[PDB]
C-alpha cells in the first residue's frame, strides 16, 4: 500500500491529474472476478480469484511513462488485497464456528 | 515573426520566478504555510479557496496564463517553430479523443486538457463521419499533427495501432520538422528529447521480447538501432556503453522510475543551456520547460503536503 | 471487484481496472454500497479504515443473503503514512470474534 499510494501521487504529481484521469477512465473494467469453492467443515466458503487482463496494454506505445508502473503496484494491491480477502473471511468463519460449538457445548451440558 | 518581441515578454517572464529556496522552504510546511506562500506566489491570482483539487486547478489555470500566450502573438516560420513546444498536451487530448471517439463514451465524459487549438474544434471532432473529416476540422495552418493524421489515415478508419502509428509519426514529424527549421539548439533538444523518449520506451518494453524495430523510432543520435536491440534485451551494459552523451549519470540503471529521473534530470539540463542564444526562440522553450519543471514540483509538493510524505520521500525529487 | 475508499485516490484503483466509487459522505458511499451489493459488483468491496470500522452490519442487515460481496477494511492513505496497527487491529478482531482480551 505504500508503494502503491506513493507511486500514485507521484504519478498524477509530475504529470497532470487530467492525463491519469483519462488514462484511469479508459483502463477495461478487469471483470469475471469470481468466488468458487472452499467446502469443508461442510461449509463452502468463497475464495476469490481474477481473471486479470494485465498485459494487452491500451495500445502498448503509451506517451505517460509514471502510468504503467502505477498500474503495476496496482495490480500488486490486488493482488495483496485477495491474499487478505480470502484469508480474512476463512477466519471470520472458522471464528464463527468456535462460537456454535462453545454455545451448543454450554447449552447442551446446562440443560439436558 | 519577430523573435525577440517574444523574448522580451518570455525575458519578463522568466524575471517572475519562484527561487529555489521557495521550494526548499516548501519541504517543512502543512499544506497551510503551503497555501500561504502559494498566497504570495504568481501563480495565487487563479487560488480560489483551499483544497487539493482547487490548489490544482489554479495551477493548470496559471500555466495556460502564462505559457498559453506564447503559442498565440507569433507569426510565420516563429510561430511554425514555436507551435512545436507545446505539442504534448495537444497530443494527449488529440490521443484520448480517439479512444473516446473508439469506445462511444460522452464527449463531456473527457477531460481534454490544454493545449494549442480551440475547444470548440474539438468539440466538433467528438463527432466526424470519417476520420481524414475530423482531420480537416481539426486542421490547422501550420499544426503538424493535422499533416500526420493526413499521413497516417491511409491505413484504416480508427484503430488502435493506427493511434500507435499516429503518435510515432507525431514524433516522427516533430523530428522532421526540426531537420526543416533554422535554428541550431531547438533541434538538437528535439533529438535529445525524442533520443530520451526512444530509451525510455525501452526501457517500457523490457520483458515484452517482441519486435523492437516496430517499437523502435527515428531521429535520435545518441541511440543505435543495434544499441535499441540491446537496451530491449537486458543488457545495461549497453546503458553503460552511453558515453559522452547527456546519458552521463545514466548509466547501470535498472529501476524505471530512476531511469525516468535521469531522463528528466538530463532533459533540465539541456533545456538548461538554451540561454546561450538570447536572440533565437530557445530561451522561450527553456523558460516554457523551467516553468513545466516547476509546476510538476509544485504538483508534487502539493501531494506531498495533502497526503503527509517526509521530506526523504520527495528528496529524490528535488535534485534538478 | 469495487471500492469505496477515497474521493481522488480510487482512481488509482480504477487505473487498476478494478471499478469503485468514492463519494466522500458515508451514507451515499453506503447507498451505492447498497445497489452494490443489489447488483453484486463482482464479489469484493474494499471500505476505508477510518471511515467506516464496521461497513458489514448494515450490510448484513439489508441484505442477509450470502457473503459474495466480501467486505474489507481497506487502510486509508493517509494513516497508511503513520503505522498500521497491526497488532491492535487483530486485537479488536479476536475480540470481534470470542469477547476475549487474548492476545496470539
Amino acid at each position: 500500500a505504500k508503494e502503491a499510494y506513493a507511486a500514485l501521487l507521484l504519478a498524477q504529481a509530475f504529470d497532470g491529474p487530467e492525463v491519469v484521469a483519462g488514462a484511469a477512465l479508459g483502463v477495461p473494467p478487469l471483470e469475471g472476478v469470481e468466488a468458487e469453492v472452499e467446502n469443508v467443515w461442510g461449509s463452502k466458503v468463497p475464495r476469490l480469484k481474477a481473471t486479470f487482463p494485465d498485459g494487452a496494454l491500451l495500445s502498448p506505445v503509451g506517451t505517460p511513462a509514471y502510468t504503467l508502473e502505477a498500474s503495476r503496484a496496482f495490480r500488486r494491491y490486488a493482488e495483496a488485497l485477495i491474499r487478505v480477502a480470502n484469508t480474512e473471511t476463512r477466519l471470520k468463519k472458522i471464528g464463527e464456528e468456535i462460537k456454535k460449538t462453545t454455545r451448543r457445548v454450554n447449552a447442551l451440558e446446562q440443560v439436558v | 515573426d519577430d523573435f525577440a518581441y517574444l523574448n522580451a515578454r518570455v525575458r519578463v517572464r522568466r524575471g517572475t520566478l519562484l527561487k529555489e529556496s521557495f521550494f526548499q522552504e516548501a519541504l517543512d510546511l502543512s499544506f497551510a504555510d503551503f497555501l500561504r506562500l502559494l498566497s504570495e506566489t504568481v501563480y495565487g491570482g487563479e487560488l480560489a479557496g483551499q483544497g487539493l483539487p482547487d490548489v490544482d486547478r489554479a495551477v493548470l489555470r496559471t500555466q495556460a496564463k502564462l505559457v498559453g500566450d506564447l503559442p498565440r502573438l507569433v507569426t510565420g516560420e516563429a510561430r511554425e517553430a514555436v507551435r512545436l513546444l507545446l505539442l504534448r498536451n495537444d497530443l494527449h487530448n488529440l490521443q484520448a479523443l480517439l479512444r473516446a471517439k473508439a469506445t462511444g463514451r460522452p464527449f463531456e465524459e473527457v477531460l481534454l486538457l490544454p493545449g494549442t487549438l480551440r475547444e470548440e474544434v474539438w468539440r466538433q471532432a467528438y463527432e466526424a463521419q470519417d476520420p481524414a473529416g475530423m482531420a480537416q476540422v481539426l486542421a490547422v495552418p501550420g499544426h503538424p499533427l493535422a499533416r500526420a493524421l493526413r499521413a497516417v489515415l491511409r491505413e484504416t478508419q480508427d484503430l488502435a495501432r493506427v493511434e500507435a502509428l499516429l503518435a510515432k509519426r507525431f514524433f516522427e514529424d516533430v523530428a522532421k520538422a526540426a531537420k526543416g527549421l533554422d535554428q541550431p539548439a531547438l533541434r538538437d533538444y528535439l533529438a535529445l528529447e525524442v533520443d530520451a523518449e526512444n530509451l525510455r520506451t525501452a526501457f517500457k518494453l523490457q520483458g515484452s521480447g517482441l519486435a523492437p524495430d516496430a517499437f523502435f523510432l527515428k531521429g535520435g543520435r545518441f541511440v543505435d538501432r543495434v544499441r535499441f536491440a540491446r537496451l530491449m534485451e537486458g543488457d545495461y551494459a549497453v546503458l553503460d556503453e552511453l558515453s559522452g552523451t547527456p546519458f552521463s549519470g545514466l548509466s547501470g540503471v535498472r529501476d524505471l522510475k530512476a531511469l525516468e529521473r535521469g531522463l528528466r534530470c538530463v532533459l533540465l539540463k539541456e533545456a538548461k543551456k538554451g540561454v546561450q542564444d538570447p536572440l533565437g526562440v530557445g530561451l522561450v522553450l527553456a523558460y516554457v520547460k523551467e516553468r513545466e519543471w516547476e509546476a510538476v514540483r509544485l504538483r508534487l509538493l502539493a501531494r506531498r503536503a495533502y497526503f503527509g510524505l517526509p521530506r526523504a520521500q520527495v528528496e529524490e525529487e528535488v535534485v534538478c | 471487484m469495487a471500492v469505496i475508499a477515497d474521493p481522488e485516490t480510487a482512481q488509482g484503483f480504477r487505473l487498476a481496472g478494478l471499478e469503485g466509487y468514492g463519494a466522500s459522505s458515508a451514507e451515499e458511499a453506503q447507498s451505492l454500497l447498497e445497489t452494490l451489493v443489489e447488483r453484486g459488483g463482482y464479489a469484493l468491496v474494499a471500505v476505508d479504515e477510518a471511515l467506516l470500522p464496521d461497513p458489514e452490519r448494515a450490510v448484513e442487515r439489508l441484505m442477509r443473503g450470502r457473503d459474495l460481496p466480501v467486505l474489507l477494511p481497506i487502510a486509508g492513505l493517509k494513516e497508511a503514512f503513520q503505522g498500521h496497527d497491526v497488532e491492535g487491529y487483530m486485537r479488536e478482531l479476536v475480540r470481534k470474534t470470542i469477547g476475549f482480551d487474548i492476545k496470539l
